């Protein structure tokens, strides 16, 4: 006489035999990361530009590594002109169709790909200037670094021309979304490919590079102490490698785990459940790593604000 | 292993039976499927040499609406479905006694809601060909004339020992794998004019139909940078309750032809018009079937609007729709199940019958034909199967 | 065969005989041979007449052998007859509905003459018996008009009609 069958609601969930609950976690997100982006957008803008002033007028780029210090915040400002679009992506959605997206993905990636290039190739100049003296100065003019920096820029856009293959936005889920579509044929192949080009590139390489040529530089140290101003400007190209890696390698970490798991791994939902809430936070850590190179200039730096710092203590 | 021995020669009296056979499927006895298991536990291999001795001279009234083998069918595969699909919720009335003292008030409203909570695997469904056997003493006759009018005395009377080929499939409004027609699509109804009775359209060439779904709900595409957190990769994006199915036009169009001829002989010229169904549950409102778990309820009403006339000569897109809390055939209540599982179910199936209402009226004038589709009674789906046989017991001298 | 009366808007319980308890098929259908409702297995069938959103029926006595016909929102012109049929019997039941009201809402003075409006069946013969608290068991034919309506004689009056040894009862909004 009184049934309780009577309910419309439905859940979008296949059968398992484990149900995971996966919470979307995107509004929570959204509270926080457009005045957050926005935030760096500011300090981000002004603190590159003014870095670009000073070593245009002031300084004079008279060496290979004031050419590859122009050209690290020229590869930070790609990054940051997306970073707006993003800010308004998390609150919303992709407003910006899909004839951009083509562009701005690769922009994303000309940002990222060319900053860590710019930074190897700002060890390998003071590396050389440190141990092969004579070989240095034969090349280390201005003209070999800018084709070497025009090399470098197009290495970056081939770096990400294969995330250029598919960039078309259909309306997927709640709003549509410019998720690239690389083919189904050959699916496996693809998804594995893109996961190490991130990691080798930018955490393989220039770890590589710092083991090589740091302890060709730390030699010097264990020799004489006679010029400090050569042990100081060490100090300058050093912290700019490890403030990268201190804000870029907990995400090519968490990137290796978000492809992998599988039997490699950890398979369990609720070790996904939390690597849901991994992905995102160290994403939103190597986006705010674009202000933080002229921050670096301020301190670390004993030719642009030197005076701040004695006028400081 | 089963064995039992012919008769070489009986013609005695013949007298109707209502003794309990066995059954007789083809086995696998190893995978997982469902009815290889229930045929496993009950049922017995299949004779491997039939015998059919015909009789020459010899007529019989094989009445098939009052046929007691039907009624043993539908409580064998009742307990097929509870060995099969275990519901989440199996929600069934149970009422017990209320009257007062025909010349005193009924009302009746005293009614219990028992539910029951099972487990609810989603297990593999595909139906097998069983063969019912007549048991010790007892013969099955059947007919071999190729119109046999239903509940008509034929004259090709051949006995046997085992039925032929019957699925289990369970289905409405369109009868699905089974035998074919002989030579002629032919009609079978209890009573004409009763507008009570269905009726049931034997074809003579299977139309076939093809029942999927997409697997495009999962996506597989990468965003692959910024995002790649909350929209991330094997998101459901589409509505993982929709199917579609395709009839072939120029092949089912030729069927329809042949049913409307047959009609207009039976019911004297007049024009036949179909029409989609007058409401009611939605087993009976669009067409019901099975396939894995996944319960197709496909809208039928682009397949029966199309009224007809004289002078008679690609793909169809059916809508389907998997609906989770089902009504139950066997009995009153409700069963709801478990969510659909992960990957293309395809469901190439066959199409043998058809089941036809009658909209008859005297307030309506001289002319109309209404036929809209029916079924829903299970029985009434095996007696379109079970029509040529007839369990008759003869009694022997020695 | 036995007859019930309707009142114009609510529900009418017909219900047929049935001792085999086996659940059995069922129907229903009017004079004019129209399907309204049917068993088909344990499935129920809406059949096509003018009641499709209107007919009911009681699926939890189909295992007893009482089959209801619950029909909501009746108006004057669904007055028939219904016959029901199991184990091939015509079990013949009867339905009549009708109606009365006021044309005047609220503005009902102390001195008004008093207007009814009967809304009967054709092919049928009611008889106003009205009762009011004064003790004025007004009987006449089908349209009744007094002359007299005044702050006393305001209230819910109750006014039934004898057909065929069968009546109910109805109000009457007053506005003084
Ligand atoms: C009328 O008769 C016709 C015959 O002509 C019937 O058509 C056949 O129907 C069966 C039943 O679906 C079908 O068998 C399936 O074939 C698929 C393709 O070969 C198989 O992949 C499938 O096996 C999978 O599904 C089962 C049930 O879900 C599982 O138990 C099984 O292990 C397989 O499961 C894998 O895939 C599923 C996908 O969701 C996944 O969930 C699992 O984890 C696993 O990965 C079936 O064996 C026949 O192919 C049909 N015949 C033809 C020629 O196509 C028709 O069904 C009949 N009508 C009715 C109403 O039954
Ligand atoms: C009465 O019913 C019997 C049932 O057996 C009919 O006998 C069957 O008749 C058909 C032809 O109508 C035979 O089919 C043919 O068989 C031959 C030899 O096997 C084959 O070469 C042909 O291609 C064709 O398939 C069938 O074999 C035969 N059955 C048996 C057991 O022999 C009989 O014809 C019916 N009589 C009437 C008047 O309908
Ligand atoms: C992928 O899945 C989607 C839905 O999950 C399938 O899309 C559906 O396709 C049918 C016909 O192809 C659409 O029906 C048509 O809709 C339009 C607009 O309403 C109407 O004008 C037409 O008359 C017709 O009814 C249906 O709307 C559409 N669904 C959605 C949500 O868009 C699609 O078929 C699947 N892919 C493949 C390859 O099957
Ligand atoms: C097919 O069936 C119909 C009825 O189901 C048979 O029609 C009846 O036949 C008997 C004699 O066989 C007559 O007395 C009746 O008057 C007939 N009724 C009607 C309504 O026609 C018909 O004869 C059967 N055909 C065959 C060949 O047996
Ligand atoms: C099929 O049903 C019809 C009723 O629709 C039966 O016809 C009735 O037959 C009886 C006796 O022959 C008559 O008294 C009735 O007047 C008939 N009714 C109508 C509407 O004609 C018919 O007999 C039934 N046929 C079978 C084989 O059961
Ligand atoms: C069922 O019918 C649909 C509708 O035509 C078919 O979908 C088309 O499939 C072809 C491939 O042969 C595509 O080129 C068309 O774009 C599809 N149409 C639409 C509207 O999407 C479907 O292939 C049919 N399925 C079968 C098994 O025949
Ligand atoms: C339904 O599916 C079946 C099998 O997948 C199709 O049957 C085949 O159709 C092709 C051409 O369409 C023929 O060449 C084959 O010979 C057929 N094989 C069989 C076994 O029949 C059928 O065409 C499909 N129907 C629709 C409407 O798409
Ligand atoms: C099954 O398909 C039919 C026909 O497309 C649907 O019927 C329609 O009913 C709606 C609402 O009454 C009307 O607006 C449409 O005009 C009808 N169809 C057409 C083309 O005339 C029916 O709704 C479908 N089934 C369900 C349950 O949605
Ligand atoms: C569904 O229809 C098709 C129509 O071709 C049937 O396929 C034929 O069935 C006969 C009967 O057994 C076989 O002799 C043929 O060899 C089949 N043709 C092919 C190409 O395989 C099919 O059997 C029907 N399905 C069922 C379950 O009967
Ligand atoms: C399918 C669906 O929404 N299921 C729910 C079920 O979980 C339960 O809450 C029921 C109340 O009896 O309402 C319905
Ligand atoms: C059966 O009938 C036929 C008629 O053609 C006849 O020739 C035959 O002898 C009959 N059979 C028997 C056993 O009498
Ligand atoms: C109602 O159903 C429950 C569960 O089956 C049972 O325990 C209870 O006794 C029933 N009550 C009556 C009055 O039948
Ligand atoms: C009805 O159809 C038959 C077909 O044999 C025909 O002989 C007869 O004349 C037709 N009657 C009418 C009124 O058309
Ligand atoms: C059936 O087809 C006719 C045209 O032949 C159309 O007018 C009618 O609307 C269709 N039926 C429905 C229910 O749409
Ligand atoms: C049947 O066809 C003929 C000609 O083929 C035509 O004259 C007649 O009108 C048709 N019947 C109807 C009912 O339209
Ligand atoms: C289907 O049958 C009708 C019957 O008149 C005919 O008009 C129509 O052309 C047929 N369609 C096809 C595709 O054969
Ligand atoms: C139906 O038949 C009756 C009697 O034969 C006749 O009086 C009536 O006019 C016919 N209806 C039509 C629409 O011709």
């Amino acid at each position: 006489m009184d049934y309780q069958v009577s309910s419309p609601i439905y859940d979008i969930n296949y059968y398992t035999s484990e149900p995971c609950q996966k919470i979307n976690v995107k509004q929570i997100a959204a509270r926080l990361l457009p005045p957050l982006y926005s935030l760096v957008f500011i300090f981000g803008f002004v603190g590159n530009m003014l870095v670009i002033l000073i070593l245009i007028n002031c300084k004079r780029l008279k060496s290979m590594t004031d050419i590859y210090l122009l050209n690290l915040a020229i590869s930070d400002l790609f990054f940051l002109l997306t970073v707006p679009f993003w800010a308004h992506y998390a609150a919303a959605q992709w407003d910006f169709g899909n004839t951009m997206c083509q562009l701005l993905t690769g922009l994303y990636f000309i940002g990222f790909f060319s900053g860590i290039f710019f930074i190897i190739l700002l060890t390998i100049d003071r590396y050389l200037a440190v141990v092969h003296a004579v070989f240095a100065l034969k090349a280390r003019t201005v003209t070999f670094g800018v084709v070497t920096s025009v090399i470098t820029w197009v290495v970056a856009v081939f770096a990400s021309l294969p995330g250029i293959i598919f960039t078309r936005s259909q309306k997927e889920g709640l709003h549509y979304t410019c998720s690239s579509h690389f083919p189904y044929s050959q699916y496996q192949f693809w998804k594995n490919f893109q996961t190490l080009k991130i990691v080798i590139l930018g955490l393989v390489l220039p770890l590589l590079v710092m083991v090589i040529c740091y302890s060709g530089i730390l030699k010097t140290l264990l020799r004489c102490r006679n010029e400090k101003k050569r042990h100081r400007a060490v100090r300058l190209i050093f912290t700019i490698m490890i403030v990268y890696f201190l804000f870029w390698a907990p995400y090519n970490i968490v990137l290796l785990l978000n492809t992998f798991q599988e039997f490699f791994g950890l398979n369990n939902c609720s070790s996904s459940n939390r690597l849901d809430q991994a992905m995102q936070v160290t994403e939103t850590l190597g986006m705010t790593h674009c202000c933080i190179n002229p921050i670096i200039y301020a301190f670390v730096g004993e030719k642009f604000r030197n005076y701040l710092l004695v006028f400081f203590q | 292993d089963n064995l039992w021995v012919t008769v070489y020669y009986g013609v005695p009296v013949w007298k109707e039976a209502t003794t309990t056979l066995f059954c007789a499927s083809d086995a696998k006895a190893y995978k997982a499927e469902v009815h290889n298991v229930w045929a496993t536990h009950a049922c017995v291999p299949t004779d491997p040499n039939p015998q059919e001795i015909v009789l020459e001279n010899v007529t019989e009234n094989f009445n098939m609406w009052k046929n007691n083998m039907v009624e043993q069918m539908h409580e064998d595969i009742i307990s097929l479905w509870d060995q099969s699909l275990k519901p989440c919720v199996k929600l069934t009335p149970l009422c017990v006694t209320l009257n007062c003292i025909d010349n005193t008030s009924y009302r009746l409203t005293s009614c219990n809601t028992s539910v029951i909570t099972q487990a609810c695997p989603k297990v593999t469904f595909e139906p097998i060909p069983i063969h019912y056997c007549t048991p010790a003493g007892y013969a099955i006759l059947k007919c071999n004339g190729k119109k046999f009018n239903g509940t008509g005395p034929c004259t090709n009377v051949s006995t046997v020992q085992c039925t032929h080929g019957i699925k289990p499939v369970v289905s409405t409004q369109l009868l699905l794998n089974g035998s074919l027609a002989e030579e002629d699509i032919v009609i079978r109804s209890e009573n004409l004019t009763n507008n009570a009775k269905t009726i049931i359209v034997q074809l003579k060439d299977p139309v076939d139909i093809n029942c999927t779904r997409p697997n495009n709900n999962t996506r597989k595409s990468i965003h692959i940078g910024p995002g790649r957190a909350f929209y991330a990769t094997g998101d459901i994006i589409g509505d993982i309750r929709q199917a579609h199915c395709n009839l072939s036009r120029a092949q089912w169009n030729d069927t329809l032809s042949k049913i409307v001829t047959k009609l207009r002989e039976q019911f004297e010229n007049k024009t036949i018009k179909f029409q989609p169904p007058s409401g009611g549950d939605p087993e009976i409102v669009f067409h019901s079937f099975n396939c894995g778990g996944e319960f197709f309820y496909c809208n039928t009403t682009q397949l029966f609007n199309s009224t007809w006339t004289n002078n008679t000569e690609d793909t169809i897109t059916l809508p389907c729709r998997i609906k989770q809390i089902v009504n139950m055939w066997q009995e009153v209540g409700k069963a709801m199940y478990a969510p659909p599982i992960k990957g293309k179910i395809k469901c190439s199936s066959n199409i043998t019958g058809l089941l036809l209402t009658r909209d008859g009226g005297n307030n309506e004038m001289n002319t109309t034909e209404i036929f809209r589709p029916g079924g829903g009674d299970m029985r009434d789906n095996w007696r379109s199967e079970l029509y040529k046989y007839k369990v008759v017991r003869i009694e022997p001298l020695g | 065969k036995k007859v019930v009366l309707g009142k114009k808007g609510d529900t009418v319980e017909l219900t047929c005989t049935a001792s085999q308890k086996k659940s059995i098929q069922f129907h229903w259908k009017n004079s004019n041979q129209i399907k309204i409702l049917g068993n088909q297995g344990s499935f129920l069938t809406k059949g096509p007449s003018k009641l499709n959103d209107r007919a009911d029926s009681r699926r939890s006595l189909w295992d007893q052998g009482n089959f209801p016909l619950i029909i909501k929102n009746l108006k004057i012109e669904d007055s028939d007859t219904y016959i029901c049929e199991v184990e091939d019997q015509k079990e013949e039941v009867q339905l009549l509905v009708f109606g009365l009201t006021a044309n005047s809402d609220t503005h009902l003075l102390q001195g008004q003459s008093l207007t009814l409006t009967l809304e009967s069946p054709p092919g049928s013969s009611p008889s106003v018996q009205c009762r009011s608290p004064r003790g004025k068991n007004i009987q006449g034919g089908k349209t009744l008009s007094v002359s007299q309506l005044e702050l006393q004689d305001s209230g819910t009056w109750t006014c039934t009609v004898l057909q065929n040894q069968k009546k109910v009862e109805f109000k009457i909004d007053i506005v003084v």
